[PDB]
């Protein structure tokens, strides 16, 4: 149950971490940055995920 | 078999910002009486405070006004570092000079944009105000000088142009005219020469926090639905429902295990709901061999 | 004014000892029953911070760099520090910035001073009506170019002469974040004959100040030449450092125990198990 739990909480920890974006959350990043400037950012966040 | 995914699409959106209440006093240079004049302009200095430009441009109670490089509308989600106002009166035919990169008699010698400026232009009709029987002498301009002024640059000095080389000293010789003149100002005059309020408003963008922003507009709070929220310091969607969990006083919102926001607390009146991400799951279909039956 | 004080001798930064200070709430977010390890500027647990004192012939007030971070400690019965002195050139050649309480509310002000050489304050002609008000402000003469403006939350001050053990304890941390300058506080009763007592305290958020300027040193006011002596007061100073602590969130949100990683290789282990119980074995 212990390496189980450590698994999901891995899963969901990794929402939090940056992986070489602004931030992590995908809304301020689609309001402020320009769609084509936008678009190397967002594909480096999905691929990490 | 599972075939598909389900999801509970939200029904629309909430977004709430906390109040703008004690606004500082902006529109002290819209309503003043008197300005200087337009080489003796001041600025106004505001800091830490809310503007809010719907009132000065949406409601429509000025003669008119003209933006740079943005629109009036976009004002409300956008800012910079620092906001300032220019106060100064000018006749009609000097509105057309001030604009970014544009020369003119008030715009080398006076008052000159940047090229990069975007900010906005503010005027208005003083007719009823500036102007009074038998002329009003208070207000001056320099019509000749030397060289050019750099962008925002106040000079209020007094001093006697010489056009040519003479040595003229406290008198008016030849070639030597005084740089300082008084408008003509009279209610008689046609729309050309009536006195015009023209308050520019310069924005500032430093790597400083921006301290002064636009309006913060905010919706109706629904509870026990799927909505998309945002309170002020993010994005989420889920079910809003009020809880029994107890919030320190400068508890904004709060996370669960998981460091996923479980809970948030109203920007502007003091209520505690938790957080509950909308319900979800798979599709299974039951169905027996085709050759069976259709159920 | 000019000439300085007779009994003035600077004292050497000698050192005591802190057992749990420096824990305060890294942000706003309220987390239950859990074990956070956060990492930014902090005060590492059983660390050396100077030890002052001021008294009607022993005066010390030296020069000590904010840069990584300063911790203030504070105990006192009625309260005497009103403030302190914030900036880089610590006159009008830069800005400059203080933190003043006026007996009503704090008062802060980011302007251009021009220094004077003896500040110092009181209060005259109290024969009639008391109410011990701030009179006259004679620490700084002028002010000009001011770019920033500030007032706080309303406090309670009473003055009052009191008498016992000491009632009060102030533990503030000063700290630069990207140009915030947040302001901790706390405040609570304890019984103190002297030094410290022994106790466990977290530190409160009061206000986030988006300034944004530079400041290199401080300073403390004087408050209250040979015939003018100073009051009776303490004070210590301490230096953040970027050290990591394993936070104790109880049902309410309250820290109830702090374990500094670097600090200890047993808490090493505590923050790599993220436990505060350490289970036996290697």
């Amino acid at each position: 149950v212990n390496q189980n739990a450590q698994a999901l909480n891995t899963l969901v920890k990794q929402l939090s971490s940056n992986f070489g974006a602004i931030s992590s959350v995908l809304n301020d990043i689609l309001s402020r940055l320009d769609p084509p400037e936008a678009e190397v950012q967002i594909d480096r966040l999905i691929t990490g995920r | 078999y599972q075939t598909s995914n389900f999801r509970v699409q939200p029904t629309e959106s909430i977004v709430r910002f906390p109040n703008i209440t004690n606004l500082c006093p902006f529109g002290e240079v819209f309503n003043a009486t008197r300005f200087a004049s337009v080489y003796a302009w001041n600025r106004k200095r505001i800091s830490n405070c809310v503007a809010d430009y719907s009132v000065l441009y949406n409601s429509a109670s000025f003669s008119t006004f003209k933006c740079y490089g943005v629109s009036p509308t976009k004002l409300n989600d956008l800012c910079f570092t620092n906001v300032y106002a220019d106060s100064f009166v000018i006749r009609g035919d000097e509105v057309r000079q001030i604009a970014p990169g544009q020369t003119g008699n008030i715009a080398d010698y006076n008052y000159k944009l940047p090229d990069d400026f975007t900010g906005c232009v503010i005027a208005w009709n003083s007719n009823n105000l500036d102007s009074k029987v038998g002329g009003n002498y208070n207000y001056l301009y320099r019509l000749f000088r030397k060289s050019n002024l750099k962008p925002f640059e106040r000079d209020i000095s007094t001093e006697i142009y010489q056009a040519g080389s003479t040595p003229c000293n406290g008198v008016k010789g030849f070639n030597c005219y005084f740089p300082l003149q008084s408008y003509g100002f009279q209610p008689t005059y046609g729309v050309g020469y009536q006195p015009y309020r023209v308050v520019v408003l310069s924005f500032e963008l430093l790597h400083a926090p921006a301290t002064v922003c636009g309006p913060k507009k905010s919706t109706n709070l629904v509870k026990n639905k799927c909505v998309n929220f945002n309170f002020n310091g993010l994005t989420g969607t889920g079910v809003l429902t009020e809880s029994n969990k107890k919030f320190l006083p400068f508890q904004q919102f709060g996370r669960d295990i998981a460091d996923t926001t479980d809970a948030v607390r109203d920007p502007q009146t003091l209520e505690i709901l938790d957080i509950t991400p909308c319900s979800f799951g798979g599709v299974s279909v039951i169905t027996p061999g085709t050759n069976t039956s259709n159920q | 004014q000019c000439v300085n004080f007779t009994t003035r001798t600077q004292l050497p930064p000698a050192y005591t000892n802190s057992f749990t200070r420096g824990v305060y709430y890294p942000d706003k977010v309220f987390r239950s029953s859990v074990l956070h390890s956060t990492q930014d500027l902090f005060l590492p647990f059983f660390s050396n911070v100077t030890w002052f004192h001021a008294i009607h012939k022993r005066f010390a007030n030296p020069v000590l760099p904010f840069n990584d971070g300063v911790y203030f400690a504070s105990t006192e019965k009625s309260n005497i520090i009103r403030g302190w002195i914030f900036g880089t050139t610590l006159d009008s050649k830069t800005q400059s910035l203080l933190i003043v309480n006026n007996a009503t509310n704090v008062v802060i002000k980011v302007c251009e001073f021009q220094f004077c050489n003896d500040p110092f304050l009181g209060v005259y002609y109290h024969k009639n009506n008391k109410s011990w008000m701030e009179s006259e402000f004679r620490v700084y003469s002028s002010a000009n170019n001011c770019t920033f403006e500030y007032v706080s939350q309303p406090f309670l001050m009473d003055l009052e002469g009191k008498q016992g053990n000491f009632k009060n304890l102030r533990e503030f941390v000063f700290k630069n974040i990207d140009g915030y300058f947040k302001i901790y506080s706390k405040h609570t009763p304890i019984n103190l004959v002297r030094g410290l007592p022994q106790g466990f305290s977290a530190l409160e958020p009061l206000v986030d100040l988006p300034i944004g300027i530079n400041i290199t040193r401080f300073q403390t006011l004087h408050i209250s030449s040979s015939g003018w002596t100073a009051g009776a007061a303490a004070y210590y100073v301490g230096y953040l450092q970027p050290r990591t602590f394993l936070l104790k969130y109880n049902e309410n949100g309250t820290i109830t125990d702090a374990v500094d990683c670097a600090l200890d290789p047993l808490s090493e282990t505590k923050c790599t198990l993220k436990s505060f119980t350490v289970e036996k074995g290697i």
